């Protein structure tokens, strides 16, 4: 309904396939014309999720990683937007799975914030670095965590996240399961190793951060992981 | 205040507003700075006009970045 200033890409945005196809191939410059955001098509597409236009542009060989005025390349807005069948086209093409944006965000930072899964485990084949930390010291897990994404928070454990890396404010993602009472999610990192004593730059420990029972339920269960092995 | 509540105050000032797919709140509910009710209140229209003023009638993850900023000191 006109999200950009250039129409090619407010055409790319409608789905306008055939129109988009008819333009581009009589005016070839247009597949990689940039507008106000520092977005062309592509990008576009990607939000939107129409498939075939972006199959077109990488057929015609459109660059795949260029970022946009907030530093989010194609494959940052797919992973965002869910678009799976988009996100295998731009891994085959080469998109760049560590990229970072504005913020220090990598696409998998918002499949896991999200609940991505098929795309967050694409990404996690494809090479992503599973810490990595965003311009706060955050991790995709950290946002898993912090969110009651379980399924995820399994996802990312399963391809060796570490448990343990702390954000600005010092929080590991069992202090933030346990700040927001993600019973399941702390449990379940606990069992996976996750630290119940490191404190957060409050000076608490995931346990002073839990509900009292939280709390003493993760306490038994760090401790059964002690004894065992 | 609660990283909870701020994520239910942003995602409820936000629902009848009209944000790209690729936009994810919790980059701005994940922040350290302690905001009000407020702030996100206005961080959220803040956004809506940076979006009005590219004349696009979809909000972006660049005006709440944007918006953020202004707002937040």
């Amino acid at each position: 309904g006109c999200v950009s200033n250039i129409m090619i890409c407010n055409l790319a945005y409608s789905g306008k396939l055939d129109e988009l196809k008819e333009r581009i191939l009589a005016d070839k410059s247009l597949a990689t014309r940039t507008d106000q955001d520092s977005r062309t098509a592509l990008h576009w597409a990607c939000s939107a999720g129409h498939t075939e236009i972006v199959e077109f542009l990488l057929q015609l060989g459109v660059p795949v990683n260029d970022k946009d005025d907030a530093g989010w390349s194609p494959l940052h807005i797919a992973a965002s937007a869910g678009r799976d069948e988009i996100v295998k086209a731009l891994l085959v093409k080469g998109a760049h799975v560590n990229a970072v944006n504005q913020n220090g965000c990598t696409p998998l930072h918002y499949a896991a914030s999200k609940n991505r899964h098929e795309i967050a485990v694409m990404l996690l084949e494809g090479g992503a670095n599973p810490d990595a930390k965003d311009h706060y010291d955050a991790t995709a897990m950290h946002r898993a965590a912090a969110k009651g994404n379980l399924k995820m928070v399994h996802i990312l454990l399963f391809y060796k996240a570490s448990t343990n890396i702390q954000d600005t404010e010092g929080n590991t993602p069992l202090h933030l399961a346990c700040d927001e009472e993600r019973v399941e999610e702390a449990k379940f990192l606990v069992t996976q190793g996750a630290s119940i004593y490191i404190e957060n730059k409050e000076e608490k420990t995931p346990l002073q951060v839990a509900k009292g029972g939280l709390g003493l339920i993760l306490k038994r269960l760090a401790e059964g992981e002690e004894a065992s092995m | 205040m609660d990283r909870r509540q701020k994520r239910l105050i942003f995602s409820t000032i936000t629902s009848k507003m009209n944000l790209s797919e690729e936009v994810d709140l919790e980059d701005y509910v994940a922040r350290p700075d302690k905001i009000s009710g407020a702030d996100i209140n206005s961080i959220c229209q803040e956004s809506g006009m940076l979006a009005v003023r590219e004349n696009r009638y979809i909000v972006l993850a660049k005006d709440f970045e944007k918006a953020y900023k202004t707002v937040i000191k």
